[PDB]
């Protein structure tokens, strides 16, 4: 196994379903609206 | 779309010189701190229904033009 | 390897004791308070003398001093066709000394764990984690199909199972079949998957006072005493060192060559 | 040491050369100026990547390192299965270059020497006197049938004919029947008597550049060239260090196991 697999779990002629295992760093910010 | 639940901290949001103190919870004023961001690290697992090609693309940018009565 | 067919009848060959001592290399391993409590800068020489009047050749006997058990633990290195490691025992590292005999009384196949790009399993008895270094802080966290964690979080080590801290040596084993996120301080720890292959027949373990306390098998329902696992009690070095040279022909019989290919990197004491 | 007999007719088994290469070792010993021109901190790692490209598997390939001919030419130790030693060649520094493939390919049985007690002779042509140290110099006074010095006081050894001065390796030959007083720097260098018993057939001496000027026999009449002697030019020494990779398999060819048992115990490598 692995931190950022990239796995099969069905495949078609046109679609398939891929299943993704991921690590993120996720970097969020606030926003201010003022109004005076 | 992570969602967060909120316990408020130890420090307590008030405004100086003026008769509001003792408030807990996190103001709109200055959130971020002077922090460029704020970092978690996550994990996710999923599974997605994608075209078997590896080469087909879902539109990412855009041109807005809405609100024209705005 | 092919069959080896053999008679019943065939007669016994004389001695070669005398043959093995003459064309084979003893090592010695010993811990430092052992030097320090018998205090002279001669008794190598002195036990080399012994030991050729037991029949081993001058400068055949190589004798090795490491500081404890825990520093010792630190990727050993033996190199004489024999070798005897006189194990000073301490109730409180009854494991750390269980496991010391466990990587040197083994044959062990290693390879690296680069755990942060890959979530590792154990798939038999015989696989373990070997991690070695100066300090081996070791959590796991057992992930499920999606690769998420049980009790426990990927990516918040502190929510991960503690299953070693500050160690020089620690054998880990884990559930089979269940994948892992590891953390480990691989600044100060090296860690391998590692199968072992079978007993390692060149290196006794000889534990200075103390009980039956070693355990080479993680199996619980085994604790299985070899005959290169001895156990001396003790009060002086000197007296240790004299029944090690009086019975060194008792120990080497207990002991046997090798017999494994290798294709690792180590030096070795040969003649 | 039994006879081997063997059928004209026994089918050849397949090449070796895989299986030798899994289950041998081999030391490249280069002078120092080759890492310094190389220039690199990795260079001992891209060799092996090399050599296990040729077959070689990883950490099987050792590299050891000499300040120049004269400081290795001071008790030097082979460890590997195969010995390759690139031997820059100097001009002014032929019977240097000799000395050291004398001694390094070539099997010597040694035994030390009391130059300040008893006389001593050369007994054979194959009996020779090996002096290494930090400074060897060898004066020597041939005694006739009455133990007294010819052309030299035993006394005065300023009489003494001087053969080494402030030498790192000298190999001594002298009348044989002849009984001298030798006078040696014994608190720098140690002089022993040997006898060559045969060629080391694990040691391969590459001179890089210049042209054949070595002579491991002292017979004035024989200067072999034996094929464990090979000769290259050279610019760069990465495109010497790319010919000893690629033509390591000819290398080895030249090269046999060392076939010798030795009675003392030193320090190898062996996988
Ligand atoms: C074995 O020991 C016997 C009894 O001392 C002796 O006669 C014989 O020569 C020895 N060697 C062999 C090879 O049998
Ligand atoms: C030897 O080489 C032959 C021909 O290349 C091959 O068929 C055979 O498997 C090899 N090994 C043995 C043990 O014969
Ligand atoms: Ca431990
Ligand atoms: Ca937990
Ligand atoms: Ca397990
Ligand atoms: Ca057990
Ligand atoms: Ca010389
Ligand atoms: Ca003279
Ligand atoms: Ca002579
Ligand atoms: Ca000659």
């Amino acid at each position: 196994a692995q931190a950022n697999e990239d796995i099969v779990v069905s495949k078609t002629s046109l679609w398939k379903e891929m299943q993704y295992n991921r690590d993120i760093t996720i970097r969020f910010k606030f926003a201010s609206s003022i109004v005076k | 779309r992570f969602r967060f639940r909120l316990t408020v901290e130890e420090p307590s949001f008030s405004i100086t010189r003026t008769r509001v103190s003792r408030l807990y919870g996190l103001p709109a004023a200055n959130p971020n701190n002077g922090k460029e961001y704020y970092e978690v690290a996550g994990r996710f697992s999923l599974i997605s229904l994608v075209p078997s090609n590896d080469d087909y693309q879902t539109p990412i940018t855009n041109s807005v033009t809405v609100r024209q009565d705005l | 390897n092919l069959p080896i067919t053999g008679s019943m009848d065939t007669a016994y060959a004389n001695s070669t004791q005398e043959e093995t001592f003459l064309t084979s290399t003893l090592c010695l391993y010993y811990p430092t308070e052992a030097a320090t409590e018998i205090n002279d800068n001669s008794w190598k020489d002195t036990l080399s003398q012994l030991f050729l009047t037991k029949g081993w050749p001058t400068g055949s006997v190589y004798f090795k001093e490491y500081t404890d058990i825990a520093s010792f633990s630190v990727d050993p290195q033996l190199y004489c066709d024999y070798n005897v490691v006189l194990m000073k025992y301490d109730a409180t590292l009854q494991l750390d000394m269980s496991e010391l005999a466990d990587l040197i009384l083994n044959e062990w196949l290693c390879n690296p764990m680069d755990i942060t790009l890959y979530y590792y399993q154990q798939t038999d008895e015989a696989n373990k984690w070997i991690s070695m270094g100066s300090s081996c802080t070791i959590k796991v966290c057992p992930l499920n199909t999606q690769t998420l964690g049980i009790g426990c979080l990927t990516t918040d080590t502190a929510t991960f199972e503690e299953v070693a801290t500050a160690e020089k040596l620690v054998i880990t084993d884990v559930v089979d079949g269940v994948n892992h996120k590891l953390d480990v301080t691989t600044a100060t720890c090296t860690i391998r998957n590692c199968k072992k292959l079978g007993p390692r027949e060149n290196v006794a373990v000889i534990q200075v006072g103390g009980s039956d306390v070693l355990d080479i098998t993680a199996d619980p329902t085994t604790a299985p005493q070899t005959e290169r696992m001895m156990r001396i009690n003790w009060k002086k070095w000197w007296q240790v060192f004299y029944t090690v040279v009086d019975y060194v022909n008792q120990i080497i019989q207990a002991m046997s060559k090798r017999s494994r290919s290798l294709n690792s990197a180590a030096f070795y004491y040969r003649i």
